[PDB]
DNA sequence: CCTGCATCCGAGAGCTGAGGAACCCAACCATATGGATTATGTCAAG
DNA sequence: CTTGACATAATCCATATGGTTGGGTATAATGGGAGTCGTCTCGGATGCAGG
């Protein structure tokens, strides 16, 4: 589109074809290295003069361009990245109601965004058409005209339609050439511009003509020829040919406004949110339009050389300038909004983000404008987006996720598939629809009954239009394939999903991205049977290729021996940071000798167990209430879990410090550092940097600097380790000036890196979260000698208040711990698929096997029942839990059944007095650690202009006292309190100096003064040319500055 | 109303453009009366650019606001010419009135040239104000007499007009102009390697290709001064709330804990020359800047009190001697 | 002449937390470097 | 408590080097360019319509 770049009356400039060479390093070379993991891109282009004929052929560089890799993401400057897609208009014609005055319309024509303007027209109430453009209304009858229209065409054309057709007609206008209509045309869109012919024949080529300016793209060219029946030529409303313009769009989109102005039958308005006329933009789509800019930018760049170049010796090297594509694509992959740090918490967390739709972002909606109407779940969603997940705060409904059957199709429109019926009969031929093509059929519920494949039932649900119906099998036209494909992958995780409120579901989908992998994770005891797909298309576990044996197997190598007799090596992964800081490491799961066929697990990843996804752990849970310790959704865990290492998790934490060139002599690393005793050295090696192994707490040096003092000869500069932090130090890295692939900035000498690991154990404060939106904070540690036990002496592990469950209405999760109880007593795992899945009868019968287990193993032994469990039979016998009537044993299998245990109180021996809920629960703990929050401050770093102290735990800053923490302490009546805040502790030097030097003295703390933040405003008042003055009480002037300011 | 750039190019187009006899006819009445201006110079005695500001502000006239007193004295004095000599006058008017529309008439092609250095640091009305300056060079300095097109000598002037501004102006730090060339010459050079190359080439590459006297350090240094300050007002994060200042620490004001120490270090001082001699502690004070701030000689202290320098620093060693039994006291 | 009536434009829209594109040529003050002078402080002694 | 004799830092002018600044180019040239159409009501100033 860009070439030729022809040269006005000569020299044209012709592309020829483009390649794409090989990255000058390799993914992990670029993540030490700080680059861009891209490759180069060469254009091969010819110069012709246009008399001589004389060619000259050149391949020139253009730069380079950032390559995806396998899993889908980028790096960008050595750091982890995802595009996400973008949700917006389609281009095309729209026809929709006109809102100030009923039985009116308004017809839109819109290209591709930043590819021309917005086109209204209208039927003003006078009777005239009129268009508006950029703001400027005029009648649409001119256009007709400069497109070549004459009475007879226009009259023959839309007649029949009535009265609108003389709204039409105007003799001024129609008396005129196209020239003097282009003239005039000209003058109104651009007033008092020297009206030239050529001027104008340009400026409206240009606005509706010309292929480089406007662009309806292949989705606006397909639903303008849907939507109105007609075919197009190109990508614009307008030809200009033979030195005349002729119509395209203009026609037939008022013909269409004037048959659905009249009401004939056929034609109807547009749902601006229907999923039919909003269109996906993807991460190439995004590129390319930042790439078609900066080539633009580079044909300008051209066009100006061409002219002011000597004509004589010219090249395509020498025309070429690449510096703003490069700049173009630089700014796309570092500043766009939608250039997001990949969220590598776990594999899903990364899987789930490049999942991800945006309505946001350069072109998009905004956050403070968007109301009601695209926040909304659309009825065309139904499995195109999940109506689920969707993020809680003010960006609720404008981000949202893929569907799992979805597919976005090369027009940009999401699909999802239908199995074909036939005669009431469900075949396999299954169809993937847009929505517009979904809105002709009647859709039948995936769970209809069959036999066979014949729908074997009388009365079929189905969606008529989104419209739930009943029919017969013989009206049925397509089938749903799957619950799974309405939503998302994050929601096709929770099991027992048709027990929960939508609105906890949310959480747990969200909640499920959080989670932190673990040195001991399991899978889930029940699953919906989506964790091993997850795992696998993450990229993150190591399959084998082919069919063969495994002949090396290490720690961080796996040699495996294909049938193919080629020895292939595999690398492995190990305690490697990620974005967020966890640690992410392969294992090997295979053996030497082993025989593996093709697609066989070889090593897990992080947070896998056995090729599953493995979030968190299974632990025995308790539903009661315990001494207010889970008061209001906390929890309550047994010590147990930390003797095992349950929930103990790997996070690493890198340091980076700089050597660079200063004015008083350059910086140096080194261990030579002046004023410190030995004991402050002990870890540093022969270059100051600390070594591999060493234990760091608060306080202690990793890299040892020295710079030069100056101030009318050198000084510690080092760095040490943040308040807080620690642990041990795994690596180091050094990058010097010179060293190959390096690109340091021009003053630094070199730069020193250290990661510091951590193995963290679950303690207080930490957050746990199941699927099912449970969430809450570890309040309490208790020994185990405390806990609830059963009967046989086995404690549990989790205790959870039974409050959050009935307002939440997340009933899910009781019955996953049902199906937990009878898996734990059997030893077996569950797969139950969303909708379609597990019933209470079946775990009933689950359950009774394993009270057959859990019974008859005591019975055995030659126990009886224990009076304590007698006595909970009593009460349970006065509550309706039991019959009356019934043996002990008979009773007990009777509460069994409804997932009900005696329990026994670990401190008292004595029963709880009712029976309690008990069973195997999937719980994870969740990135949000109390170790990286906690933070205080008594003096610090203070801001340049206003003397504040600053903010954010990193910079040692202070909380913000704000607006309604001032009226709070306003309406306590507290003034002295709150004078300390505004003066003593936040901008007030002298009476902070001051007051620091009472209280290390002994002293309580003087007067404050004048806030600096006032000084500020005084003079930011003056510089507006404003006197602002404070007096006293006789109105004469009171000099705040100390006399600092005053000749 | 607003877009004062449609409202410059409307002013600039309604003046008509010259034909050669006009701006030939133009051009020479400028050269001659500037010619009758040094002969009124040479006639009258006064300084010829006095009277050729006298000259100019009588025909400006006055709208256009050196003062009306002293411009009218010496009008009045160009009244005492008795003929023949009055026609030099005359003469330089009507030059003066051929430069303004010399320059009236050809500001079109300051247009023309300045819409081709966009995006440098300059704005357009800016360039085209630099351009307007280059183009009145331009008219004083033509020469009609060697028939060339004005535009021909006009381009050349605008163009460096229009150069020397943006060397000038187009950065915070300003930087000086051969400098600003050395930093443009380093960038060609780097981009005509990169494009031979096909990657970013090295500096030792850069330094190679400039020629002699470059090394690698070198344009290190020199990259390095051509590095532009990022703004305090820079939006960190998606949302309105933080800015790039609101992460920088005051490094100049001593914190509370630096403030308490100095205070309780004076105190400590204070104390120290208290317990010597009230003599001595004056003495040492005077000497050690403790009284006012400045460090004085022995000669000085000596003076204050009548005795010679080496005395006062007798006595003074006796006092640190002094301190010395205090601080292990 | 008054009055009302759309019309246009302007200023609002919760808090805390985390977060990163000419080149050349010639004259000219500014500052640097050298050598000599000006008080500053010490080593020795009376 | 001085008194005296070197041995150096601190200032003083005299240039000499780089860094900086002003001036100059002669075929002819003659009016720019990116952009943006998904907020909602509300309140005052105001031009336009009627009587
Ligand atoms: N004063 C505020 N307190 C908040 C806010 N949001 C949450 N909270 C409190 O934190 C508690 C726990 O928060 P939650 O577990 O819901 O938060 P997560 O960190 O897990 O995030 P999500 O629930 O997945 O989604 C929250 C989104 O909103 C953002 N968020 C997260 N925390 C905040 C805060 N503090 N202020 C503003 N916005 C916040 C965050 O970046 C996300 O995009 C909650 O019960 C509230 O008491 C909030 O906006 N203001
Ligand atoms: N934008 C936001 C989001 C959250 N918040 C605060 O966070 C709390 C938790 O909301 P939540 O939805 O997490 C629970 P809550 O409302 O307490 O539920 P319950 O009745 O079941 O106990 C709110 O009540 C607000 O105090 C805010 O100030 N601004
Ligand atoms: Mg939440
Ligand atoms: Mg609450
Ligand atoms: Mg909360």
């Amino acid at each position: 589109e860009t070439f030729p770049i022809e040269e006005e009356d000569g020299l044209v400039l012709d592309f020829l074809e483009y390649r794409l060479g090989e990255p000058p390093f390799p993914q992990d070379e670029c993540r030490e290295k700080d680059l861009t993991y891209q490759a180069p891109l060469y254009a091969r282009l010819q110069l012709i003069h246009k008399d001589t004929g004389l060619i000259k052929e050149d391949e020139v560089f253009l730069g380079h361009i950032p390559l995806m890799t396998e899993d889908g993401s980028f790096i960008i400057n050595g750091a982890d990245r995802v595009i996400v897609s973008q949700i917006h208009r389609s281009p095309g014609v729209y026809f929709t109601p006109d809102p100030a005055r009923p039985g009116r319309y308004i017809a839109s024509i819109i290209p591709l965004p930043k590819r021309g303007p917005w086109i209204d027209l209208e039927v003003e109430p006078n009777g005239v058409v009129s268009m508006k453009v950029n703001k400027r209304k005029f009648p649409l009858v001119l256009l007709l005209r400069v497109l070549g229209y004459d009475q007879e065409t226009l009259a023959r054309e839309l007649g029949a339609y009535g009265e609108l057709v003389q709204g039409l007609m105007d003799e001024s206008v129609f008396a005129m050439r196209p020239e003097e209509a282009l003239i005039r045309l000209f003058t109104l869109l651009r007033p008092g511009d020297p009206p030239k012919r050529d001027k104008a024949v340009a400026y409206v080529y240009g606005l509706i003509a010309d292929p480089r300016r406007y662009d309806l793209g292949e989705a606006g060219r397909y639903k303008a020829e849907e939507k109105l029946g007609i075919r197009l030529s190109g990508r614009t409303l307008a030809r200009f040919e033979d030195g005349e313009f002729k119509d395209e769009v203009f026609l037939p989109t008022l013909r269409y406004l004037f048959a659905l102005t009249a009401g004939v039958p056929g034609h109807e308005v547009d749902d601006i949110d229907h999923l039919g006329n909003r269109r996906i933009r993807t991460v190439g789509e995004l590129m390319t339009d930042q790439f078609r800019v900066g080539l633009a930018r580079l044909a300008r760049g051209v066009r100006e050389r061409m002219l002011m170049g000597s004509e004589d010796s010219l090249t395509p090297a020498k025309l070429v300038n690449s510096r703003p594509l490069e700049a173009a694509i630089r700014e796309f992959f570092s500043r766009s909004q939608l250039s997001q740090f990949k969220d590598e918490t776990n594999p899903l967390s990364s899987l789930r983000h490049k999942r991800r739709i945006s309505a946001l972002g350069p072109g998009g909606l905004t956050r403070e404008r968007a109301g009601f109407d695209v926040r909304d779940v659309h009825r065309t969603h139904y499995g195109r987006i999940c109506p689920v997940e969707t993020p809680e705060g003010a960006n609720i409904g404008l981000i949202t996720s893929l569907a799992a059957y979805a597919r976005v199709d090369e027009l940009g429109f999401i699909r999802t598939p239908y199995r074909r019926v036939v005669g009431g009969v469900v075949t396999d031929e299954v169809v993937y629809m847009t929505a517009t093509e979904e809105d002709r059929y009647t859709i039948a519920q995936a769970n209809t009954p069959l036999e066979g494949n014949r729908i074997a039932a009388e009365r079929v649900v189905a969606r008529r239009k989104g419209e739930p119906v009943i029919v017969s099998p013989e009206e049925v036209e397509f089938m749903d394939v799957s619950p799974k494909q309405v939503f998302s992958v994050n929601t096709n995780l929770i099991p027992f999903l048709e027990h929960d409120d939508a609105n906890r579901a949310l959480m747990g989908s969200n909640m499920q991205t959080q989670a932190v992998p673990l040195i001991r994770a399991q899978a889930p005891v029940v699953m919906t049977g989506l964790e091993e797909r997850v795992v696998r298309d993450s990229l993150a576990a190591l399959y084998a290729e082919e069919d063969g044996e495994v002949a090396k197997v290490d720690g961080n190598r796996i040699v495996v021996r294909y049938e193919d007799g080629r020895l292939v090596e595999y690398p492995l992964r190990r305690f490697y940071r990620s974005n967020q800081g966890t640690a992410l490491d392969q294992r090997p799961r295979v053996v030497v000798g082993q025989r593996v066929r093709k697609g066989d697990l070889l090593a897990d990843g992080p947070a896998s167990e056995n090729g599953f996804l493995a979030l968190g752990q299974n632990v025995l849970v308790a539903i009661m209430p315990f001494d207010g310790y889970n008061f209001e959704d906390a929890i309550v865990i047994s010590e147990e879990l930390l003797k095992r290492d349950f929930y103990t998790s790997i996070h690493i934490e890198r340091y980076e410090i700089e050597a660079r060139d200063t004015k008083l002599g350059p910086e140096r690393i080194t261990r030579d550092i002046p004023h410190l005793s030995e004991a402050a050295l002990r870890d540093l090696d022969e270059e100051g940097v600390v070594r591999i192994g060493a234990e760091v707490k608060p306080g202690d040096i990793l890299v040892g600097r020295t710079s030069f003092k100056g101030e009318s000869d050198v000084k510690d500069t080092s760095l040490r380790v943040p308040p807080g932090e620690g642990g041990i130090v795994v690596r180091t890295v050094r990058l010097r000036r010179g060293d190959p692939g390096v690109e340091l900035k021009p003053g630094v000498r070199e730069v020193v890196r250290v990661y510091v690991a951590q193995k963290r154990k679950l303690q207080v404060g930490d957050k746990l979260a199941n699927r099912h939106g449970n969430k809450g904070v570890v309040a309490k540690i208790l020994p185990v000698e405390d806990m609830p036990h059963l009967p046989d002496g086995t404690p549990v592990d989790v205790i959870l208040n039974p409050l959050g469950v009935p307002s939440r209405m997340n009933l899910g999760q009781i019955l996953e711990t049902h199906l937990g109880l009878a898996g734990y007593f059997l030893g077996q795992r569950y797969i139950s698929p969303i909708f379609d899945g597990a019933k209470e009868p079946e775990i009933k019968e689950l359950l009774a096997q394993a009270f057959e287990v859990y019974f008859g193993k005591r019975k055995g032994e030659g126990f009886g029942v224990d009076k304590r469990e007698v006595e909970v039979l009593r009460r349970a016998e006065k509550l309706g839990l039991v019959t009356p009537g019934k043996t002990p044993e008979e009773q007990l299998k009777e509460l069994f059944l409804q997932g009900k245990v005696v329990l026994y109180d670990g401190r008292t021996g004595e029963p709880i007095e009712g029976p309690i809920v008990v069973g195997q629960m999937f719980i994870m703990k969740l990135y949000h650690m109390v170790e990286d929050k906690m933070h205080a401050r008594s003096t610090g770093p203070y801001s340049l202009i206003t003397q504040q102290p600053l903010g954010g735990k990193a910079q040692f800053g202070g909380q913000r006292f704000g607006e309604m923490e001032v009226w709070a302490l306003e309406a306590y009546g507290a003034a002295h309190t709150l004078q300390e805040m505004l003066t003593l502790k936040s901008d007030d030097i002298e009476g902070r100096n001051a007051a620091y030097e009472a209280i290390i003295k002994g002293e309580d703390v003087p007067e404050p003064s004048v806030p600096e933040s006032f000084r500020v405003l005084v003079k930011e008042l003056q510089a507006l040319a404003l006197d602002v003055q404070t007096l006293d009480e006789k109105d004469n002037p009171v000099d705040i500055f100390e006399g600092l300011a005053s000749k | 109303t607003s877009d004062p750039v449609r409202q410059y190019l409307h002013e600039i187009g309604q003046v008509p453009l010259l034909t050669l006899e006009e701006e030939v006819e133009l051009a020479r009445k400028v050269e001659e009366g500037m010619e009758a201006i040094k002969k009124l110079s040479e006639i009258t005695g006064l300084d010829p650019d006095l009277i050729r500001e006298v000259v100019r502000a009588k025909i400006l006239g006055s709208a256009r606001v050196l003062d009306p007193k002293t411009v009218e004295e010496i009008d009045q004095k160009l009244k005492s010419l008795p003929k023949e000599h009055k026609r030099y006058l005359h003469i330089a008017r009507e030059g003066e009135a051929a430069r303004q529309h010399l320059i009236e008439a050809n500001l079109r092609l300051v247009v023309s040239i300045a819409k081709k250095y966009t995006g440098r640091g300059l704005s357009f009305l800016d360039l085209i104000q630099e351009g307007n300056q280059g183009l009145i060079r331009a008219v004083e300095k033509f020469e009609y007499k060697r028939r060339f097109k004005f535009s021909t000598y006009a381009t050349w002037w605008i163009r460096q007009a229009i150069n020397r501004a943006i060397a000038d102006q187009a950065r915070t730090i300003r930087i000086p102009v051969h400098m600003v060339e050395t930093i443009n010459k380093l960038s060609r050079t780097a981009r005509q390697l990169q494009q031979e190359l096909g990657r970013e080439p090295t500096y030792e590459e850069i330094a190679e290709a400039m020629g002699p006297g470059w090394d690698a350090k070198r344009v290190e240094e020199t990259l390095k001064i051509a590095q532009e300050p990022v703004s305090l007002e820079t939006p960190i994060g998606d949302e309105k709330d933080s800015f790039y200042g609101d992460f920088i620490p005051d490094e100049h004001l001593p914190s509370p804990v630096d403030a308490a120490t100095q205070s309780l270090l004076s105190e400590e001082l204070e104390k120290a020359l208290s317990k010597l001699s009230e003599r001595e502690a004056m003495v040492l004070k005077l000497r050690k800047g403790l009284i006012d701030g400045r460090e004085h000689t022995l000669e000085e202290v000596g003076a204050f009190f009548g005795v010679t320098r080496e005395r006062i620093r007798q006595i003074e060693n006796k006092a640190l001697r002094k301190l010395k039994y205090h601080e292990s006291r």
